[PDB]
């Protein structure tokens, strides 16, 4: 079959770099895992205003003062 | 006598195909000359300066 497709590629080679491009971007977000970084990201970025919650007992973590040892490590981003 | 223009065959081998198609899909050609032939614009323009300069003529 690869003589065809050196047999369209003598004669119409326009649309065969849009398919070359038409996957080539599917398959690949299923596959570089940089990917899924892109989803933490985007979810830590404060559009709202942190509201802080009622205190009795527990309060599993995340003391008053916020410097403080509280929660996550979003510090992997300043690093990278 | 004779001759024969435009009397050709394609070659048809994955040597050749390629660099037919490095060219329609490549623009590989028509930027040869008009990317070229064009310029070649640093020639010196060749102009009769009229009211005062003339041109050539025959007694
Ligand atoms: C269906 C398979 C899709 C996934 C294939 C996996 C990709 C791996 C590499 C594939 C190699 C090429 C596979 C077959 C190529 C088709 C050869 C062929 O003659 O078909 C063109 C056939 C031949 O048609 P034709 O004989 O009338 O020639 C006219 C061709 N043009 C348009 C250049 C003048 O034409 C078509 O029907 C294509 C029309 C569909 C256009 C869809 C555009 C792509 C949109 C994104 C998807
Ligand atoms: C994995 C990543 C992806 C990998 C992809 C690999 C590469 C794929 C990308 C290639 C896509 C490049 C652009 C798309 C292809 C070019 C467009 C095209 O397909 O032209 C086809 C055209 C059809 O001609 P044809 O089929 O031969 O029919 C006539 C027969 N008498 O045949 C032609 O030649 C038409 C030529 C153009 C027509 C107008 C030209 C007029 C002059 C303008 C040229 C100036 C543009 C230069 C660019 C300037 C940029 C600053």
């Amino acid at each position: 079959v690869a003589a065809f497709l050196k047999n369209v590629w003598a004669k119409e080679p326009v649309l065969v770099a849009s398919f070359a491009i038409a996957g080539l971007a599917v398959i690949l977000p299923t596959l570089s895992p940089y990917t899924k970084y892109s989803l933490m990201i985007n979810r830590a970025t404060p559009y709202n205003y942190p509201v802080p919650l009622r205190d009795d007992g527990n309060m599993p973590d995340v003391p008053s003062h916020p410097q403080d040892p509280q929660g996550p490590s979003l510090e992997w981003l300043k690093r990278l | 006598t004779y001759k024969y223009v435009n009397l050709r065959e394609p070659s048809m081998d994955m040597k050749s195909v390629t660099d037919r198609a490095a060219q329609t899909l490549l623009w590989t050609e028509l930027i040869r000359g008009l990317g070229m032939t064009l310029s070649y614009l640093f020639r010196e323009p060749a102009t009769i300066n009229y009211p005062f300069e003339k041109g050539p003529l025959s007694p």
